[PDB]
RNA sequence: GAUGUCGGCUCAUCACAUCCUGGGGCUGAAGUAGGUCCCAAGGGUAUGGCUGUUCGCCAUUUAAAGUGGUACGCGAGCUGGGUUUAGAACGUCGUGAGACAGUUCGGUCCCUAUCUGCCGUGGGCGCUGGAGAACUGAGGGGGGCUGCUCCUAGUACGAGAGGACCGGAGUGGACGCAUCACUGGUGUUCGGGUUGUCAUGCCAAUGGCACUGCCCGGUAGCUAAAUGCGGAAGAGAUAAGUGCUGAAAGCAUCUAAGCACGAAACUUGCCCCGAGAUGAGUUCUCCCUGACCCUUUAAGGGUCCUGAAGGAACGUUGAAGACGACGACGUUGAUAGGCCGGGUGUGUAAGCGCAGCGAUGCGUUGAGCUAACCGGUACUAAUGAACCGUGAGGCUUAACCU
RNA sequence: AAUUCCUUGUCGGGUAAGUUCCGACCUGCACGAAUGGCGUAAUGAUGGCCAGGCUGUCUCCACCCGAGACUCAGUGAAAUU
RNA sequence: CACAGGUGGUCAGGUAGAGAAUACCAAGGCGCUUGAGAGAACUCGGGUGAAGGAACUAGGCAAAAUGGUGCCGUAACUUC
RNA sequence: AGCGUCGAGUCGGCCUGCGCGGAAGAU
RNA sequence: AGGACCGAACCGACUAAUGUUGAAAAAUUAGCGGAUGACUUGUGGCUGGGGGUGAAAGGCCAAUCAAACCGGGAGAUAGCU
């Protein structure tokens, strides 16, 4: 199966209005060391709600 | 359907799942920290917890049966010698999820499993 | 849970000894016939000077089923084979003098109170 | 009226004469008035109830502002039953499963269980084609689903794979085989819709 | 749950005996023939036993009258007036259907001596 | 510059010239059972043997086994037996190549769906301040089948033979919805037996691999063969039909005026969807009661302060689920995992001891182990925040109140 | 009849029921003797028919294990128009 | 094509086994150049199935079944 | 006409205008 | 002894499913036939296009066969599109 007629560039555009990324929210800020990030995971410098849970 | 079903199949075979667990189980017993991919560390604990559960009893057949689920005397030893008795007094809950962004490879994401006393 | 093509042992001294279902009576698309039910049947195997022969059509009733029976409490009866009576095609009495083997209550009404008396016992 | 209860699960009930009576088991606690519609305000006469309870920080505030009006706490929803003519009732009054005393059958809807996505052998019983006799890839597929230029298109309410259950049932007719104001049950016989736990509403027989 | 766990205690029979499967019981059941209601003794091999509370049964196999019959008895039922072992069994298994492939001397069960 | 073909399968949809069930007139209609015509399309409307068959014949059912239209409905849905390529043979025709609306054996069925359509399921905006709920019901859909037995009654009817209407009670078939208490299936996540082999130093005990190695059982869930429930009654307006009163037409006449009956069709009643019903409805509750500047004076634009109700997001998740969605829960906490106790299943672990030359048996012991179950329990993970959403909501007119 | 149009010939067998099959009959449309006739043990991934066993082929499907399908990240076609 | 294809010779360990079959291993060599989740329909490849047992179908197609060694025993017909 | 009653029209053909039945189909 | 029997290698290709913009311009998977012979296989050689070769299918002769491929006559001819 395949179209009889070309698609549209409106159409393109159309079915791709769901395609838009959505950023993340807000990031969460560490009590302790202050370092921005996602919500509910560590930091990159291993801090977790203040708690220095990974080394480097 | 799979309604009220546990267990993830993490697309794998029945033997597969069981002898990564196996794996993966004597890798956090050894290490005490471990990362792998966020559905694995919570399938993890289903297999760490009661190992360390039942090595809070230390007769030859907790041995044994830890050593048919483990197959590593180390582990079994570590267990039995050092786990054990460092979870005496803690109902459950031996050991904690920590979530840790995304794998470069894959974007699968990741998590640290840890024993909670490390 | 007899259905066209199943075989039957005969519970009776009508002469057959192996019969197959041709028909479950008694309903458009009727799929099952259970104890107490009226079949249609031809006869496979008989011995050789009974009432009837092989390759006679009549009718017989269904009086011991693997699939068994439920009782109102819950329980259930099974046998370890189908059996059926071997009726007159049109008067639905029994051909035979004798029954063999357990029945069920489900025949205790006025069309097979006959089998019942002739039965060595009643389940 | 009706009330509204939870299903518990199913049992049984032995009789003396060796009947074993299938049940489910319904917890039918204190359904609260919380409005009393009228022709007046409303256009029609029902009232409102709730049932059970919910914990004060899963209120919101319009929520809580409407079981406030009627001085009552707050339960886990909101239902209407609609009133017949001689049927009174007041804000704030409490129904309780003795409601069913000496009704005799009950009529029980519920939200049946979820199926997620059912094929039409499932959902609608179709048959299924052959497994062998060279059949390619279509064991389980709906087979043709119209006629050919006339008229050119399937018809509407075609039966077709889809979301199956997870939707509002009534099973009508149901006999009453205890009421226990004591216990706040109501055993019902035979199944009704619904996952145990699910809320269930129960009303008098309409046939 | 708790709910239906009362409702299921307050009709639990109190006075069931022990049994195993292997076992021989005879079970006297009701049966109502018009206004007449008697005693009909089933006995047999118990070749299955399901433990479930309220809805626990047991499948009793016999040979009657040449056929091999098979009941399963809702254990709470009043329908059952009386279970009573007759002899002890010593088998492994949980379930015994390997018995209906047997007969005669093939079927026997040795007796369970403690 | 291709509109795939017989028959089957799957899935249908319409017509009515009706096969059954419903209503009715006439009968050479006693009854039972028929004949024939009228009304009626709500629902229902065989399985097999033979043959590629459609059909037909036959067997045995059924209330009945309707007739037609839909590209002789349906191959981007299946089949490929028939038919219509290439091989081969028979009969036949032909000197022959070959041929036959003769036969015979064998003989590749492609397509990831753009649009329409259809089944489901979301996102957007709208509905005029914002928000959380409960609704009304325009409208739409589903459903609508029927046997047998008993009673009425061996009554009415009939010479007898036989044998009712009307009305009542029960129990089924088929179909549908739900459910898992029971009976069962499954149950590669539970327990056990066992073959070959490799390993853990060895013994003992275990693990890997051999379709889950092969098996025997089996929890939860899912489920049918399991077991609950359904079709209706009632109402309205009618069809054919039957009438009342009644002239035109002193009579007669169901009809012209007027009035009454009358069917599974129709409108309701039952079940489900349903306010995008843009004609965007209703009810209840909740929230926001700050300054100032500017110009193209306007439903104008901006700045500072403010950020509610609620929402979303994230997390733990669910008998919810393709994803979205929907539901529960987030420490003031049982949302998930673990843990504790129980249940269930398997069927008496290991170790030790005893008996035996030994395989093995016995004791400790219904032991040990035990998933998705039940009852509990903050041990682990569900974070303080942050984000979105604002600041009293147009004009006109009427009525009521200042 | 690998040949028979009429034809599902007729009769018998087998089946509850058999346009196929087997046995007969002869009315050979249009067999027939090395473009061989009629048989024939053995052989055949050969054609037809029947039976036992066996079964999800089917009544009528259910559940389960895996690979896809679905979602996320990376790469990234096609016929057609 | 870093392609389930094709390509002659030589070597020949262990346990079980008739075996160079087959299973599990040794020496030795590999996990096949996208992964991560989820656990719908439907498709593919498989496992099990109550009662029935060819009713399926053009046709038992496919599946299920049988399956080893020793011994006993074995019909018509036959070119023996 | 209906019942000698009875007291005004009545009867049935022809021609012609317009209607009625005859009249069942498939999204 | 055997164009003997059962059965791997080896040589084949009866059935089914898959695949059919394939993993593959003929395969894969499960079954299947031959397997001391009219067997199979390596290397090299010979036969040439109205010609070869053919246990014969118009089969095969470099993914081409009722007359190969390449170049030429050549812009054959085309009352057709
Ligand atoms: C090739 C054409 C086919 C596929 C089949 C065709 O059938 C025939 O033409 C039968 S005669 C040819 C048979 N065969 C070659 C010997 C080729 C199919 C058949 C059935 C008709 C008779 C002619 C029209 C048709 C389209 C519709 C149809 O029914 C087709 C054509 C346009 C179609 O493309
Ligand atoms: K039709
Ligand atoms: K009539
Ligand atoms: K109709
Ligand atoms: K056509
Ligand atoms: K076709
Ligand atoms: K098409
Ligand atoms: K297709
Ligand atoms: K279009
Ligand atoms: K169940
Ligand atoms: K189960
Ligand atoms: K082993
Ligand atoms: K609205
Ligand atoms: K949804
Ligand atoms: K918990
Ligand atoms: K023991
Ligand atoms: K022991
Ligand atoms: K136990
Ligand atoms: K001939
Ligand atoms: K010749
Ligand atoms: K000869
Ligand atoms: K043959
Ligand atoms: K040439
Ligand atoms: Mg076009
Ligand atoms: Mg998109
Ligand atoms: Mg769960
Ligand atoms: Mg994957
Ligand atoms: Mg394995
Ligand atoms: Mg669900
Ligand atoms: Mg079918
Ligand atoms: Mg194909
Ligand atoms: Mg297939
Ligand atoms: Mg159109
Ligand atoms: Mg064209
Ligand atoms: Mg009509
Ligand atoms: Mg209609
Ligand atoms: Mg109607
Ligand atoms: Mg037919
Ligand atoms: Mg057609
Ligand atoms: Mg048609
Ligand atoms: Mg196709
Ligand atoms: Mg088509
Ligand atoms: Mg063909
Ligand atoms: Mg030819
Ligand atoms: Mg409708
Ligand atoms: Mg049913
Ligand atoms: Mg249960
Ligand atoms: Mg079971
Ligand atoms: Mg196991
Ligand atoms: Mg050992
Ligand atoms: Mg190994
Ligand atoms: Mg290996
Ligand atoms: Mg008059
Ligand atoms: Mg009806
Ligand atoms: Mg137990
Ligand atoms: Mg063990
Ligand atoms: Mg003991
Ligand atoms: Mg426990
Ligand atoms: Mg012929
Ligand atoms: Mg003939
Ligand atoms: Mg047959
Ligand atoms: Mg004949
Ligand atoms: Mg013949
Ligand atoms: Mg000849
Ligand atoms: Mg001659
Ligand atoms: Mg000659
Ligand atoms: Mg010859
Ligand atoms: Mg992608
Ligand atoms: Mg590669
Ligand atoms: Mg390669
Ligand atoms: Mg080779
Ligand atoms: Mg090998
Ligand atoms: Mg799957
Ligand atoms: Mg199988
Ligand atoms: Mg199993
Ligand atoms: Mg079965
Ligand atoms: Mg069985
Ligand atoms: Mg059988
Ligand atoms: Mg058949
Ligand atoms: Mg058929
Ligand atoms: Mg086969
Ligand atoms: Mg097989
Ligand atoms: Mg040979
Ligand atoms: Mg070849
Ligand atoms: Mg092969
Ligand atoms: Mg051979
Ligand atoms: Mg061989
Ligand atoms: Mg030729
Ligand atoms: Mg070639
Ligand atoms: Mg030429
Ligand atoms: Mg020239
Ligand atoms: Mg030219």
């Amino acid at each position: 199966a395949v179209q009889q007629n070309k698609p549209t560039r409106s159409k393109r555009g159309m079915r791709r209005s769901h395609d838009a990324l959505t950023a993340v929210t807000s990031l969460s800020v560490d009590k302790t060391s202050g370092e921005k990030h996602l919500r509910h995971h560590i930091t990159a410098d291993g801090y977790y709600r203040g708690r220095k849970v990974i080394a480097k | 359907m799979r309604h009220r079903k546990s267990g993830r199949q993490l697309n794998r075979n029945s033997s597969h799942r069981q002898a990564m667990f196996r794996n993966m189980a004597g890798s956090l017993v050894r290490h005490e920290i471990i990362k792998t991919t966020l559905p694995k560390a919570k399938e993890l604990r289903r297999v760490v917890e009661p190992l360390i559960t039942l090595a809070k009893t230390d007769s030859v057949a907790n041995r044994r049966l830890a050593f048919a689920r483990t197959r590593d005397n180390e582990i079994v030893a570590k267990l039995f010698n050092e786990l054990g008795p460092r979870f005496a007094s803690r109902a459950g809950g031996y050991t904690r999820i920590l979530k840790c962004g995304f794998r470069a490879g894959d974007n699968a994401p990741m998590a640290y499993i840890e024993l909670v006393d490390r | 849970m007899i259905q066209e093509q199943t075989m039957l042992n005969v519970a009776d001294n009508s002469g057959a000894r192996r019969v197959m279902c041709i028909k479950v009576l008694g309903g458009s698309h009727r799929r099952y016939a259970g104890v107490g039910d009226i079949i249609k049947i031809t006869i496979k195997e008989a011995i050789p000077r009974g009432k009837v022969k092989k390759g006679d059509v009549l009718k017989a009733v269904v009086v011991r089923t693997k699939k068994g029976v439920r009782r109102p409490d819950g329980s259930v009866i099974r046998f370890d084979g189908n059996a059926c009576v071997l009726l007159n095609n049109n008067s639905e009495q029994p051909i035979g003098t004798r029954i063999f083997g357990p029945v069920t209550r489900e025949l205790r009404s006025e069309k097979f109170m006959k089998i019942i008396s002739l039965a060595p016992e009643v389940l | 009226i009706g009330l509204v209860g939870k299903k518990v699960g199913m049992t049984r009930i032995f009789t003396e004469d060796g009947v074993s009576i299938p049940v489910t088991v319904i917890e039918v606690e204190a359904n609260r008035v919380t409005q009393v519609k009228d022709l007046a305000n409303d256009g029609y006469r029902a009232i409102q109830v709730t049932t059970g309870a919910k914990k004060a920080n899963r209120v919101t505030k319009p929520e809580a502002g409407h079981f406030a009006k009627a001085g009552v706490e707050a339960g886990r929803g909101l239902w209407e039953f609609r009133l017949a003519e001689g049927e009174e009732f007041t804000v704030g009054q409490s129904i309780s499963v003795e409601l069913f005393a000496d009704v005799k059958k009950v009529d029980v809807t519920g939200t049946s269980k979820g199926k997620g996505f059912a094929g039409t052998v499932k959902r609608w019983n179709f048959r299924t084609q052959d497994a062998t006799h060279g059949n390619s890839l279509s064991h389980r597929v709906p087979g043709s689903i119209g006629q050919n230029q006339t008229p050119g298109k399937v018809f509407k309410g075609k039966k077709m794979a889809g979301q199956m259950g997870n939707e509002r049932v009534t099973v009508q007719s149901l006999d009453v085989v205890r009421v226990d104001a004591e216990r706040n049950l109501l055993l019902v016989k035979g199944a009704v819709p619904g996952a145990t736990g699910s809320d269930l509403i129960v009303k008098p027989a309409v046939k | 749950s708790n709910i239906i766990k009362q409702l299921e205690q307050e009709q639990m029979k109190q006075d069931v005996p022990s049994f195993r499967p292997g076992d021989t019981v005879e079970v006297k059941v009701w049966v109502v023939e018009g206004s007449k209601k008697r005693l009909q003794a089933f006995e047999g091999v118990v070749i299955a036993i399901r433990n479930r509370g309220l809805h626990s049964a047991f499948t009793v196999r016999k040979i009657s009258n040449g056929e091999g019959v098979e009941r399963v008895f809702q254990t709470h039922s009043p329908v059952v007036d009386s279970i009573s072992v007759k002899r002890r069994g010593a088998v492994r298994k949980a379930k015994l259907y390997y018995l209906r492939e047997r007969t005669g001397k093939a079927a026997r069960i040795k007796e369970r001596l403690n």
